[PDB]
């Protein structure tokens, strides 16, 4: 009984961490937005050869 | 947590035995002296 | 045939989660005293006493 | 504190002990294994009133099983539920009693009695502060309607002063189960008058009318009703185990619903009650509630409240909710149905509130009514016990073990004078 | 230097207590936990524990475990001394002779005790608060039983008892007459003032003014605090006429066998976002006469007034007051006995009414509380005699009482003492 | 300008993109032979946005029509409005998918979509400015649900930013035809809700209860329930085509509408629907189409949304009429059955005004509603397929083509996760 | 604008309510195709009292159509003015009722009650400010008696505030044309007198009187009882449609008629009533107004007047005419006949002019009684309910399907007591 309440007690306390973060299509548009808007610059960026 | 006579939550839940009765409330932390004061007189 | 009473009258509908059911009604209307804001606007108050009546209701 | 202990007699009490227990034990949050699972710290606030605390944290039931016939007790251990009560409350014979009142009351009674008082004082001894005994039997058989009474008249006669109540299945006449359930059943009648402080009357008809009506369900089974009378009979000790609005124990039920000491014969009902196929809508609200409260056809029992006067009736309500609606409604039922409600009694319903509502329930009520209506069943009972008397048959196997037809003639006359002094209140003028 | 000790017993004076304790804390700065946070007006119902925290001048006495150890394991644990929560061991059901004769001997002992360790302490005492609902056992048999050693133990001091009667049609046992009959007897020579507190008043009060459809206990122990509050607030704050309690019965007592009261509280506002109004005191005093906003279901127009003290807490000026005052002698449906020519007492408090976060109540800068003594308040005995005479007439419920402790004979002399009581109602308020 | 275009498969989709060109076709005004016929400017104003532009003054509708057998294309062909499609547009099989999810999306899907994604990536880049994509296709079938699952997965790999949307039909199990559709529904279901960003559920039993009861038609065919979802489809893009008092796109919708990225399976709705012989009786107004806009009956699925919560929801009007008639109606819905919407997302119903009604119509609106109810029917196509998985009924067909039974566990978990996930925000409170 | 709305159950109902929508639609210009072909401008001032107005210009009847069997149904559509009522307003089931209460009432009402119910809601809340219900059915019968008070019943605990009136038209034994009339007629009224605010009972035989009389119509039918019934309907709403002098509505009409909560059963009449060969020959003026509408067999009731003694009586004058008149001979037969009017209330007659009396008439008058001779309807009933209740005839049609003879004594007690209550101020004295 000792040793169910120890199992019981020390899983019960974990619980409060939702973080709604689904991303499935959601990422690959974020990261189609970041990789042009952050490339643009790069891109007016390199020297000719 | 409060399992049987584990955790501070009721004297209920408590039930202690053997020795004394555990703090309730929160008590001052070691040794601070109870009681009006006196001898004072400026 | 099932063994013992089994017993399937379901006296209780079920499935439905009710976080504020051992808030007993003389512990939690006199011990909320939740925001509030000393503001002088009448509006105000009266918003957010609608609004504590109804979670308190709800 | 004011703790109750639980004593179940025959077939009939330990069908309704097993699913009573099992009721508890799930609204206390307690597996079959006696180790706590509940969420809320109100759960284990008055758990004493009927557990103790065994090494390690365990929890086991005050209940004592006790019989004639070990075919009962192998069974409800091997069902489910089983493994909380102690093997040494388990006490029953290996003769049984046949059905017969006087078998099970005078020949194998006399000697196996010895260690069930034993046990219950024990119990007694053991718990602080004891409050009331409660027992359920049923008064169609044999070794329940004649052990139990005798059981609760020495258990009577060594603790005087505590109030002690029983569960009654009175037996019914259109659905007859035994050829001699007019003799026992008026003997226990005769013995538990003057020995149980209150009585509740359960009729087995009743049960399958409602479950056939409100429940619409085709088969029922003997968990059903079990179930119901559980419900109905965990729903009194509310507010004794939770925190309430208006606290009503035991013996505060006694005082206000019994006029005079030989009237203590109570029916008893439960709302709401829905369907299975029950649609998810709106709430239940007050008026509904009282209103399947007051309905005739939701009573426990065959007799008809309609056919007579309420001398009393008591209303106990689960949830959360106000007090001035509960009050207004009991006033504007009053109002309306004056007709049923003798007038001497000025205001004679009275009301609980328990703020902790049965689980999976947003609100519940349970009714107890003390009602002139009890007359007719004693009546059909008295009717076919003369007529099953005067055939002076199946009275030698009685008679031939110690008693005789002194006992059945005082008993008949005394059963009588109850229906007559229960009707001359009905008729009484203010 | 002036100290009031408060006493509850039963579950309707604990419950209506609680309230109480919650707006006095309120008032005075005073956190749940008792400490201070971040002079001298909390010494009347609170003693300073020498460095810190403050307790109140209170006992709890009950003879169930249920309501008490709610208090314990509520958000007001911190707050009381351990020993003052006095907790019984069973209930004496609605019994008035368990609580009287029977288990109410083994706990009045220890009350005593605790009733000198607090009298002691303090020094300058005007007179003790009991709050108690008179139908039920340990509430009436148990305040019977401490006003009858009080008197003997104390003698002069001034004793206050605000008893809730019962309604006249709605209840909530059926024994209730019974017990209200025996203790009526026994309080109406042991306490200087009582005053009426049906239920359905506060009710009325409730569904008509704050328009609440869904009133419970806890609303009507809220408006009982505010009269209790605007009591006393003389006592703990500065105000233009002071009164003190001492003032109160020396001048709402005609003959000492009449000292039951009645109150009445304006204005009543509701949590509304309108811009509402400023609330003249002249219009206030107008809705404190109004017959239907009595807290209790007496009629004044059926009576004559004898005596009549109001409390007016706020910016109120004595000219308004004095202005508002004979506008209303003037109506002629307040009326006089011949014999009492002036009949008013006013007292004044700068202090507004304080508003509790979450209530029902909103601010305002005017209220007004009222005391009076009116020969009407003779129809409430009227109907509990009528209603307890269909009761003892054929004897029911009565064997109960019989076999605990109580004789045939003490239901006789309580008929005659409230009859007596009734006829001095009737030969005060005849002309002369 | 923001045009979008339109992909069809299998033959439930082929027949409702069949009769959806007709409709469009005639609101603007376009012959069989793709001639204008039109009387307004307003009519050509925004044409581009669903026909692209031919020589000699004729439009083709740039609509992509797929199938994995011809037989589906001869008969497209034949119907009314068949000339308009593009010869080149159509890509098909010769072998058939005979209702395997696996044969269409391993074996003949896999090889023939590479012809398809090249006429569709041919479309794309011949627009100016794409605004999205979306797909007519049932669930239940071989084709639709498995091929066109796998065309819906190399779309989006390619075309992150734009939106897609999908009217799909999903099998009930009260009308069913197939004993395989649980397999192939519930393995689409979690191929769809990885990719498409707004789904809409459509059921032949809601569209068959429609007929039968509102309309009175006593003899409904296939075409009849085929306008009904054109009426639909074609409403929730008016606004984009037709000025009005408050502009709207799908991109707009699907902002105020999906709180959370998972939670995109939406119900949809049309108003006023009248018999032929009550035209003449009921009088047309604002009220009387908000309350036929929420009647419960008047959805196309089968979940029921008085069972859960409204989380948000969406009105396109069509038709000339003054804001007040709306903005008032929406806040007093929203009042008047505060118990069916979610509390901690006030003003969750979203309103668009389009001055262009139908024809024949002086008012008609589009209901878009996103409800927590939906999780009923996934529990119950669920639950048909469980009980076929744990005797691996059916098989031998799917392992067949190289597909292990880890993706049939796999489908069941994102599947009750998804059900669960509808459960946790439906039961949540501030 | 205070608009009330009509139900109409039963054949009963169905028969009076066509005639009844006859002649308003008459009164008010209305042809039956629908579109308005009046004559005045105060035609048009208040028709939104009887009519809805539907998009094209035609105005349709706000009534509901009650019945168990399409019987009745099918010929009031094929007759004239068939075609105003809106079909979706037809609800009827398929198996009757068959002159049985508890089949209208408990089996088959209870399962057909959810349909109409929802229509009355709808038609209820679509208009702009209630003024209340008027009901029209029989007692004597099973749809109508039967179905007809439940929905009393579940209007009024919608709508407490709301007025209701009811036509009943009750059995006369000299009618005999049914052998289970006093069964239904009995539960019917104990069923009308807790919800019904005012009720206006009608006979047959008196009916019948009338015509063979004072009409000297050699033979009628139903078709001119129907217009008679009607004609007195359309006179006690006059004043809230059309301007006058001294309005009165329903409200107006209560207050001033019902003394007491239980007495509202009131006795009907209506004048001037000729044959039509003397028209000519006779001077239309007030005081031959007045003297035929106090005659004793000119009510619609077979109870004579001349053995009671009336509590309050209303008059409601129609046309053009002096106040003058209207006053001082509503004093003079209140002085003459001082016998006849109970004296503890000082004149108990109310009236009221409308200036726009019926088409084709110049002048006219309705009276409404609230006499004690009323008791001989329910006297007479009760006397025939005992003498085939004591051999309980008749009675397993009932209770073979949820009926029980408990309420069978419950309606019969609650009638005898409002006799004996109702009579009891004739001899009463200040
Ligand atoms: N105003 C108010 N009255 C209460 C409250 N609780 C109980 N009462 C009154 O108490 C009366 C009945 O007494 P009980 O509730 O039984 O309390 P008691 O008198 O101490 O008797 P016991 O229950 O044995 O403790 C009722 O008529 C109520 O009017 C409350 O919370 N507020
Ligand atoms: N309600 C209910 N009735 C029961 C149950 N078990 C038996 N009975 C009734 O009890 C009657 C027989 O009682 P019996 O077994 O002779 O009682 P015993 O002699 O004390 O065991 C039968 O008519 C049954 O209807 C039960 O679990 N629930
Ligand atoms: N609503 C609607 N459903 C259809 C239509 N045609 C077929 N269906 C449904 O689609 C199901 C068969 O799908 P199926 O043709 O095998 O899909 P496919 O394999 O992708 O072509 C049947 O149960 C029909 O109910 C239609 O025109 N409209
Ligand atoms: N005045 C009048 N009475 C009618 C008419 N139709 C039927 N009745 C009477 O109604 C009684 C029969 O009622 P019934 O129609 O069977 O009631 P239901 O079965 O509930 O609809 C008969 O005694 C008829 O006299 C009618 O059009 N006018
Ligand atoms: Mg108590």
């Amino acid at each position: 009984i000792e040793q169910d309440y120890m199992y019981r007690s020390q899983q019960d306390s974990f619980k409060p961490r939702l973080l709604p973060k689904g991303n499935k299509a959601s990422d690959l548009s974020y990261t189609y937005t970041k990789q042009k808007l952050s490339q643009i610059q790069q891109n007016n960026n390199k020297e000719l050869f | 947590y409060p399992w049987n006579n584990r955790t501070q939550n009721t004297l209920l839940l408590k039930d202690d035995v053997g020795r004394s009765k555990p703090s309730a409330y929160s008590l001052p932390p070691v040794d601070y002296t109870y009681g009006r004061p006196l001898e004072r007189d400026e | 045939p099932q063994f013992s009473n089994a017993s399937q009258i379901e006296v209780g509908d079920r499935s439905e989660v009710n976080h504020r059911r051992f808030v007993s009604q003389s512990k939690n209307v006199y011990g909320n005293f939740g925001k509030f804001d000393p503001v002088s606007n009448p509006g105000i108050l009266a918003s957010k006493t609608k609004w504590h009546h109804h979670l308190q209701s709800k | 504190m004011r703790e109750i202990v639980h004593i179940q007699g025959g077939q009939c009490g330990n069908q309704i002990g097993a699913k009573f227990w099992e009721v508890i034990s799930d609204e206390h949050g307690i597996d079959p294994t006696g180790t706590y699972h509940g969420d809320s710290d109100l759960q284990l606030e008055r758990i004493n009133v009927y557990y103790n605390e065994a090494t390690g944290g365990r929890y086991v039931p005050r209940a004592i099983l006790m019989d004639l016939e070990p075919g009962t007790m192998d069974s409800v251990r091997a069902g489910p539920f089983g493994q909380l009560f102690r093997p040494d409350n388990f006490v029953f014979g290996q003769t049984g009693a046949g059905n017969n009142w006087a078998k099970g009351h005078y020949t194998e009674g006399a000697e196996l009695i010895d260690s069930v008082l034993d046990v219950v004082r024990k119990e007694a001894e053991g718990c602080d502060c004891l409050q009331g005994f409660q027992i359920t039997h049923s008064l169609g058989g044999g070794t329940g309607s004649g052990m139990g009474t005798l059981l609760i008249s020495k258990v009577r006669e060594e603790y005087p002063d505590r109030i002690m109540e029983t569960f009654s299945v009175v037996p019914s006449p259109k659905v007859s189960d035994t050829v001699v359930e007019p003799y026992n059943a008026t003997l226990s009648v005769h013995q538990l008058v003057e020995n149980a402080d209150e009585c509740m009357v359960i009729d087995n008809e009743a049960l399958y009318d409602i479950c056939f009506r409100t429940l619409k369900l085709t088969t029922p089974t003997y968990g059903d009703l079990n179930h119901l009378v559980s419900a109905a009979m965990s729903g009194v000790t509310c507010c004794l185990r939770f925190p309430g609005q208006l606290n009503s124990d035991l013996r505060k039920l006694a005082v206000n619903l019994i006029p005079f000491p030989r009237l203590h014969f109570f029916m008893i009902g439960f709302a709401p009650l829905t369907s299975r196929g029950s649609q998810q809508y709106r709430a239940l609200t007050v008026p509904e509630l009282t209103q399947q409260m007051f309905d005739a056809k939701n009573m426990m029992c065959a007799a008809d409240p309609r056919h007579g006067r309420y001398l009393t009736a008591s209303a106990l309500f689960r949830g959360r909710m106000s007090t001035k609606e509960v009050d207004e409604q009991m006033l504007n039922v009053q109002n309306k149905n004056s007709s049923y409600f003798v007038e001497w009694i000025p205001n004679n319903i009275k009301s609980s509130i328990c703020d902790i509502p049965p689980k999976g329930l947003k609100m519940a009520v349970t009714f107890v009514g003390n009602s002139t209506a009890i007359q007719e069943m004693f009546k059909r009972v008295a009717e076919q016990f003369t007529a099953m008397f005067r055939r002076k048959a199946f009275l030698h196997w009685y008679t031939g073990e110690g008693m005789d037809e002194m006992e059945f003639t005082e008993a008949e006359s005394n059963m009588n004078d109850l229906v007559s002094e229960y009707q001359q209140y009905q008729d009484a003028t203010a | 230097m002036r100290e009031v000790i408060s006493i509850h017993v039963g579950q309707g004076g604990i419950q209506v207590g609680n309230a109480c304790w919650e707006l006095f804390c309120l008032e005075h700065g005073i956190q749940p936990d008792g400490q201070m946070p971040s002079d001298d007006a909390f010494n009347t119902f609170f003693s300073e524990t020498g460095a810190g925290k403050h307790v109140p001048r209170a006992v709890f006495l009950d003879l169930e475990p249920t309501v008490i150890d709610e208090v314990r394991t509520g958000t007001y644990r911190q707050l009381f001394h351990p020993e003052q929560l006095i907790s019984g061991k069973e209930d004496a059901a609605n019994n008035f002779a368990r609580g009287h004769y029977t288990i109410g001997k083994e706990i009045v002992d220890l009350c005593l005790d605790r009733i000198r360790k607090l009298a002691d302490n303090c020094t300058g005492l005007q007179g003790f608060l009991v709050f108690n609902s008179v139908g039920g056992g340990t509430g009436s048999g148990l305040g019977s039983l401490l006003l009858e050693r009080l008197s003997v133990d104390y003698g002069k001091k001034s004793k206050l008892g605000f008893t809730i009667y019962p309604s006249p049609q709605v209840s909530t046992a059926v024994v209730e007459p019974y017990n209200s009959i025996l203790s009526t007897h026994s309080l109406l020579e042991h306490t200087d003032v009582a005053v009426m507190l049906d239920n359905e008043a506060i009710y009325d009060i409730c569904r008509r003014n704050l328009d609440i459809e869904r009133p419970t206990y806890t609303n009507l122990n809220r408006l009982i605090a505010q009269v209790i509050s605007s009591l006393t607030a003389s006592l703990r704050f500065d105000g233009a006429l002071n009164v003190d309690i001492t003032e109160f019965q020396t001048n709402l007592v005609p003959y000492p066998r009449i000292h039951f009261m009645l109150s009445s509280y304006a204005p009543i506002i509701s949590a509304e976002k309108a811009y509402h109004e400023q609330l003249s005191v002249a219009e206030i005093t107008n809705s404190a006469f109004e017959p239907a906003n009595m807290m209790a279901k007496c009629d004044p127009r059926h009576g004559k007034y004898m005596a009549c003290s109001m409390m007016y807490r706020g910016d109120v000026v004595p000219k308004d007051v004095n202005a508002s005052i004979a506008t209303i002698k003037t109506k002629r449906t307040i009326q006089f006995v011949d014999w009492c020519p002036t009949g008013f007492k006013v007292g004044i408090n700068y202090q507004p009414p304080t508003v509790v976060p979450g209530g029902d109540l909103a601010k305002v800068m005017r209220a007004v509380c009222m005391i009076s003594n009116s020969t009407a308040i003779a129809e409430v005995f009227s109907r509990l005699d009528h209603k307890f005479d269909l009761m003892y007439a054929k004897r029911a419920f009565v064997h109960w009482y019989v076999g605990e402790g109580m004789e045939e004979g003490e239901f006789s002399e309580a008929r005659e003492d409230l009859a007596a009581l009734e006829k001095d109602y009737e030969e005060v308020g005849i002309e002369t």
